[PDB]
DNA sequence: ATCAGAATCCCGGTGCCGAGGCCGCTCAATTGGTCGTAGACAGCTCTAGCACCGCTTAAACGCACGTACGCGCTGTCCCCCGCGTTTTAACCGCCAAGG
DNA sequence: CCTTGGCGGTTAAAACGCGGGGGACAGCGCGTACGTGCGTTTAAGCGGTGCTAGAGCTGTCTACGACCAATTGAGCGGCCTCGGCACCGGGATTCTGAT
């Protein structure tokens, strides 16, 4: 599933970012890095779910869980 | 989409809790319990729907589920319809342990199960219930 | 399930400042998240203030020091020029 | 006829930095979700605003990634990105050590 | 109302209710509600005028996402105030680099 | 005055640890500095999941979830083993 | 056992560490295991620490813990350093790279 | 040239003594707080503390610094490598 | 420089669905009064922080000298961009072979 | 004759091969700016003594906020309708690269 995060859509992100060029590793790298940040963040997030008891982890385990990194999020609940 | 099941789950139980007062009062007033009937369709609709039962179970619905089950103090049990709907709806639904803690369901069920009055059917009903929730608690 | 917001104070304050200018919801939900997290902000810097100083109480003292030390110069500046006013404002009558 | 290469990229670079839309498809960024929440606790559900949230965040997070990035790259006096690029941004931030 | 006794528009009444309820002190004085919530009127004024000038300027008469972010990151003391903070749906500056453009 | 640090029990768990080591007076008041530290983050976030589930005690859960937010993993296995281990013979005792 | 401490075979005050958790406005009420969980683990913590910068103390042929060997224990755990990444160690040093 | 600078570096790697002599260093620190309240006093561990502060930031900044020289293909820190570390790192 | 022609902004008419406004009510903020103590105030102690002065000497500094490294310039090429062709897998309709 | 399991459709980025250009990278050369060394001035540092502002502590005394209790209106929920804006095709610019 790691996959679907195709080349155009590392390029599209890019290219918002004001990326002129791409290597080619550029693709593997940032699939590396995207799977450690979403490994982190979900794992906080099912810690907080599992002090909740509940079955879904919700919007709020997700906003406090990057109220937890640093990464204050507007527009969710919060 | 599941925020807004939450939000509907919790103005279902504010309306059953609503209902239940209302045939009390009814009740201690000289009159008949309906308002449980009426709404009784509705809450067969949402409990028979099963991908809402991780929304139910994260609004504790089952706690208004005992309140109804609960016999009210005129030592009168509650309409068959709504023993059968309720009991249909808790086989549906994947009860565990943690659920009964925060309903306290497992009482109501040993006093039907004790009781006479209740159907022989809902009697073996809630002693498989009792058995398969007392499973994992033992193994 | 009756759940509180800043979605009205915020209408309030917008149609004071901007009369013929309106807010969509996902803009005012962030306006009420932004509100959360600055009281949020100011309220645990000021509870830090005062068990530093060994206080039981939280005072407009409190408040102003923490706004001062959270806010920079010019923004810090105007935010205790109201706030002061407002405290005299609301002290002077009863 | 043939554009100069890097012409569609800054015509690119103009649309995207418009736009607020989200660049990655939702149903591949569910499925990696639950693909690495399965390996913590089986049967997990999420809200669909949970997944909102985490891809907002995840293409927030890449985008400031990608101008440290870009940053990097025209430090060393060049154009192309690299993964030596990437890696200096990200040790530099405090994130790997 | 405690609003209107200052002059104000946001609730003294709530503000006073949720520092009481927050464990933040054994007891609240009666000046600190008054004056955090003066701040976070001046705050959230501030935040909605340079929001609707931004708006405007997009000619548009509803506030969205968009314009918020424009308006706090094109502030320096509110860029450096919410430094940290993502706003969905608010995109990013426009900004190209000197070098990448074309010749 | 009385002033309280954790001196005498770094010392215990030295004693218990390094028998034939000595800590200066500067690494004392690091540890003791360190030990306010983890205090102080490990009680503002156990007050902070409180309040986010609408509690109003500290129990042993919130404490336990606690360090498993803020420990890395082999640490927080390791402690959260401890401190069950260390609950379990107080109360059984 | 009458202490709170020797109860759960701790060495760390469960007594004070109770009193810092109520005379400390966190919250309402507080557990009864709270403290002794807490002080388990901050004593499980110190003894890890001292382990490793016993061992940098004894790989200096020194017999005295000083902050250069605690900043050296903490800069070399993998873990450790992770936890204590934005603290400052005075008098600690630097971890020779080159 | 090379050679006694990787000697120097090896040596004030092996020690924690600060660097930034200790009165010059107070009388900066006054003269930077003359602006916020005049006549203040200042305790000696509060000048200290200040100092090992400064120093540690300036070394991790150096640290950056030479990441960022070393990754221009260069051995020589110039300030536009201090600038490209200050604004990654988030600095105003 | 000039040009065709790809991209773009622009204009306007059409739909809609969400923002805004308005009625009903209930719960929380507001009024009223009562108590206990947290903290303001004053007064007292005495530590330590500032202040200066003398003497020593290692550190800083000014300077000289040389070279190595940074920066500009040339060349090579190869691997990204820009593009068209092919692919694919979610979910669907029409189909053939055996009971 | 029918149910049964099966093969071929359509379809929207995405996967892919390709040309080729321009950019990354390597090599070279040189000039200066920085390192290295040396003799010289400086003030940090070390030590001493002096003075005292102000910090830490104590005891008193009261106003302020916590707490109950009664009360009513603001703010909530429901629900309604209009217009701000989204969308599309046409009209009209305006840049691109080619000449």
């Amino acid at each position: 599933n790691i996959q679907g995060i195709t080349k155009p859509a590392i390029r599209r992100l890019a290219r918002r970012g004001g990326v002129k060029r791409i290597s080619g590793l550029i693709y593997e790298e940032t699939r590396g890095v995207l799977k450690v940040f979403l490994e982190n963040v979900i794992r906080d997030a099912v810690t907080y779910t599992e002090h909740a008891k509940r079955k879904t982890v919700t919007a709020m385990d997700v906003v406090y869980a990057l109220k937890r990194q640093g990464r204050t999020l507007y527009g969710f609940g919060g | 989409l599941e925020q807004m099941q939450d939000e509907l789950i919790q103005q279902l139980k504010l309306q059953m809790e609503e209902s239940a007062i209302r045939d009390a009062n009814n009740i201690e007033q000289g009159k008949p319990a309906i308002f449980k009937l009426k709404l009784l369709p509705k809450v067969k609709d949402i409990l028979l729907r099963a991908n809402l039962a991780d929304s139910i179970l994260d609004n504790n619905l089952l706690a208004s589920v005992r309140l109804w089950l609960e016999p009210l103090p005129d030592a009168s049990l509650p309409a068959y319809q709504i023993q059968k709907v309720l009991f249909d709806a808790i086989k549906s639904l994947p009860i565990k342990t943690s659920h009964l803690r925060e309903s306290g369901l497992g009482k109501v069920m040993v006093f039907y199960q004790k009781s006479k009055r209740v159907e022989p059917n809902l009697k073996r009903t809630a002693e498989k219930l009792i058995s398969d929730w007392t499973r994992p608690i033992m193994g | 399930s009756r759940k509180e917001s800043y979605s009205i104070y915020v209408y309030k304050v917008l149609k004071q400042v901007h009369p013929d200018t309106g807010i969509s919801s996902k803009a005012m939900g962030i306006m009420n998240s932004f509100v959360n997290d600055i009281f949020e902000r100011i309220a645990g810097e000021a509870s830090r203030l005062a068990h530093y100083n060994k206080r039981s109480t939280i005072t407009s003292r409190e408040i102003q020091t923490a706004v001062r030390l959270l806010l920079p110069g010019e923004l810090a500046k105007h935010a205790v020029s109201e706030g002061t006013k407002a405290v005299t404002k609301y002290t002077s009558a009863k | 006829h043939r554009y100069r290469p890097g012409t569609v990229a800054l015509r690119e670079i103009r649309r995207y930095q418009k736009s607020t839309e989200l660049l990655i498809r939702k149903l591949p960024f569910q499925r990696l979700v639950r693909e690495i929440a399965q390996d913590f606790k089986t049967d997990l559900r999420f809200q669909s605003a949970a997944i909102g949230a985490l891809q907002e965040a995840s293409e927030a997070y890449l985008v400031g990634l990608f101008e440290d990035t870009n940053l990097c790259a025209i430090h060393a006096k060049r154009v192309t990105i690299m993964p030596k690029d990437i890696q200096l941004a990200r040790r530099i931030r405090g994130e790997r050590a | 109302t405690r609003s209107s006794r200052a002059g104000l528009q946001f609730p003294v009444g709530r503000v006073h209710r949720l520092l009481r309820k927050g464990n933040y002190s054994e007891r609240v004085g009666a000046g600190a509600p008054v004056y955090l919530a003066a701040v976070l009127e001046y705050l959230t004024a501030e935040i909605l005028e340079l929001a609707g000038n931004a708006a405007r300027d997009n000619k548009k008469t509803r506030i969205i996402p968009r314009h918020l972010q424009l308006a706090i990151r094109n502030d320096e003391e509110l860029n450096k105030l919410l430094g940290r903070v993502t706003i969905a749906q608010g995109g990013v500056l426009p900004n190209i680099q000197a070098v990448l453009l074309p010749k």
